[PDB]
């Protein structure tokens, strides 16, 4: 018999990493 | 005694399971209590409170349940390295502990000081001897600051089983 | 035949957004 | 018939969370 169709897409990837810390605040 | 009773109790090695590590709050699931393990880079790099720690409002904590009583002779802390771009750390901290989990004891050194000097950067492991050493099932690290700041911590407990 | 097995997990998400500027310096 | 080939990689994961606010501004 004919090969089955390609399998379905895999699971979604893992969450991305945290964004970088923000820049220093303004002068007091 | 502290010569033999100085072993890491499970934060870095996993002997202390995730379920036994909890916290007051968390910035994100990725910075939940279970990620507050010394030298770990899992998740976003450390346990981090949901809000900044204020100098006159010490309401955050990272709690470890050892289940059985342990003799704790040293503690180690780090901030959040996060592959090299993290800048968060606890500059100071207090240690509260309990045997029953209902009443909490505030650790005081020989001079009555409860605040321990902590990290000065997010990457280095900083160790502190506990004199007197403590006997506890639950141990809480309470971050302390001198100004509003977003702290993060990775820790380890050192000691041995009691009895 | 039956479908092939599911594909491998996708790539990890992109880095989060940079944090907000810190609070003002002391008064 | 024989099984089909493996499916393609899944979709990229969700973005990482927003970063922490930056450090306090300096004295002014």
């Amino acid at each position: 018999g004919p090969p089955g169709p390609p399998g379905p897409p895999g699971p979604r990837g893992q969450p991305g990493v945290l964004g970088f810390p923000g820049p220093p605040g303004p002068p007091g | 005694n502290p010569a033999i009773c100085r072993y890491p109790l499970g934060m870095s090695g996993g002997q202390i399971p995730d379920e036994d590590i909890t916290a007051s709050s968390q910035w994100s699931e990725s910075t939940a209590a279970k990620y507050g393990r010394l030298d770990s880079e899992e998740g976003d790099g450390a346990w981090c409170p949901e809000i900044p720690v204020e100098p006159d409002d010490l309401k955050e904590f990272l709690q470890i349940d050892l289940h059985t009583l342990h003799f704790i002779t040293l503690v180690g802390t780090q901030g959040r390295h996060a592959g090299g771009h993290g800048i968060e750390f606890a500059p100071m901290y207090k240690i509260n502990y309990s045997r029953d989990g209902t009443r909490w004891i505030s650790w005081r050194n020989r001079h009555g000081k409860q605040v321990l000097d902590g990290n000065s950067n997010p990457y280095d492991i900083f160790l502190k001897d506990l004199e007197p050493p403590i006997v506890a099932r639950f141990v809480r690290f309470i971050p302390v600051t001198d100004h509003s700041m977003n702290v993060c911590m990775r820790v380890e407990l050192y000691g041995c089983v009691w009895l």
